[PDB]
């Protein structure tokens, strides 16, 4: 059975450029509707 | 530019770190490389332990660079990220709003415009709520309206703000369908959730690991360009786990570790989160220290030690969505007179 990614409790992300390796953002999404 | 990339990811996760034990179970959305300019503009006019503790603070081997290199790095990843592209909108500017009777080296102002491509702007300060209109104005050019109110307060005796923005808004190279997306669980905790509108893909072939020694599960999407995003999942209660470990060895150890596997069904929420900053008790914590009191050396912007930090705040947006991405930051240094 296939793999399933389901991105429905915390998680992070890292945005990279492959060209200079800058990390443009980070970020950890506790809450998508955090006030 | 390896090693600056090397000091701006070690600076990356050191800031991400000391940012949650602030605040542990909120957001975080930052831009580490416009955190990064904008003290390496500070520290062009640093001078003596003020600038040894910047560049020291922002990761670099002061053993085995010079400033001059680091500042020529700066522009030229300035030059690159600013490149005119089809692909993706991508933009970095830099700015010094400043009193107009302080007197400015010439050697600074030059240097400014060079290295870091940031004009003077005449400000009065005293008229606290035109110029912090100003600079805001600034900031929401450079981001397409997407960072409204970096300066919140402004001191009138503000002297001169050094100011960087990042724009960023990319498509994914893989886009979901708007009619794939639907309101969905998403759990704040084992036992609480919210609706949210949950993206998805179908038999999607990208970079995945499955991380068995943090217990997290890593895929890549690529933007169109030369962008991608790690998303990092980790299993229900080891988001602490995986904090603790992150490093530039375990973002390499991920990178190097990915391997294609084609999914088949993959669930992201669409959402925009925003955060702000004061960032002087992090930057204190990662020795940033002498810049920010009566010991204060930045006599290589005026040629005396009359100046000092008073101020280091940063603004960060990210939205995520079914075509792409926007992502959003800005630093400024607030400065008064010593
Ligand atoms: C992970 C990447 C390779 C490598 O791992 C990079 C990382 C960016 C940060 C970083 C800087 C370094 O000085 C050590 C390697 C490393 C941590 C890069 C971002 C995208 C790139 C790749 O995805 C190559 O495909």
């Amino acid at each position: 059975t296939r793999t399933i990614v389901r991105f429905n409790r915390p998680f992070l992300m890292i945005i990279v450029d492959h060209f200079t390796w800058s990390i443009f953002f980070m970020s950890k999404v506790t809450n998508p509707k955090q006030a | 530019d390896r090693g600056l990339a090397s000091a701006n990811v070690d600076f990356a996760f050191s800031l991400y770190k000391q940012l949650v034990l602030k605040a542990p179970d909120k957001n975080v959305i930052f831009s580490p490389v416009s955190i990064s300019t904008a003290l390496a503009f500070l520290s062009l006019g640093a001078h003596n332990t003020t600038l040894t503790e910047i560049l020291k603070g922002l990761k670099f081997n002061l053993t085995e660079t010079s400033e001059a290199e680091i500042h020529q790095s700066f522009q030229h990843l300035l030059r690159t990220l600013n490149q005119s592209s089809d692909e993706l909108q991508l933009s970095m500017g830099n700015a010094m709003f400043v009193k107009e009777q302080l007197s400015l080296l010439d050697r600074f102002t030059e240097d400014a415009k060079r290295l870091y491509g940031s004009e003077a702007f005449a400000t009065d300060f005293q008229d606290s709520a035109a110029a912090k209109k100003l600079i805001n104005d600034y900031v929401k050019n450079g981001t397409r309206g997407k960072i409204t109110d970096l300066i919140k307060d402004l001191d009138s005796q503000t002297m001169m703000v050094l100011v960087n923005y990042i724009f960023f808004k990319a498509k994914w190279e893989m886009p979901f369908d708007p009619q794939d997306t639907h309101q969905s669980r998403f759990y704040l905790s084992k036992k609480k959730w919210v609706m949210v509108p949950m993206m998805s893909l179908h038999h999607l072939t990208i970079p995945y690991f499955r991380d068995e020694e943090l217990s997290c599960t890593v895929v890549q999407l690529n933007y169109t360009g030369n962008a991608s995003v790690f998303f990092i999942l980790p299993d229900q209660d080891k988001m602490e786990e995986v904090e603790a470990m992150l490093s530039r060895e375990t973002l390499a150890r991920w990178g190097d570790s990915l391997e294609f596997r084609e999914i088949g069904e993959l669930y992201l929420p669409k959402f925009s989160i925003s955060r702000d900053y004061n960032l002087n008790d992090i930057l204190l914590q990662l020795g940033i220290e002498e810049a920010f009191t009566s010991k204060a050396d930045l006599s290589g912007i005026t040629g005396a030690r009359n100046l000092a930090v008073s101020q280091v705040v940063h603004k960060a947006v990210l939205d995520v969505f079914e075509e792409g991405t926007e992502a959003s930051a800005a630093t400024a240094v607030k400065i008064t007179l010593l």
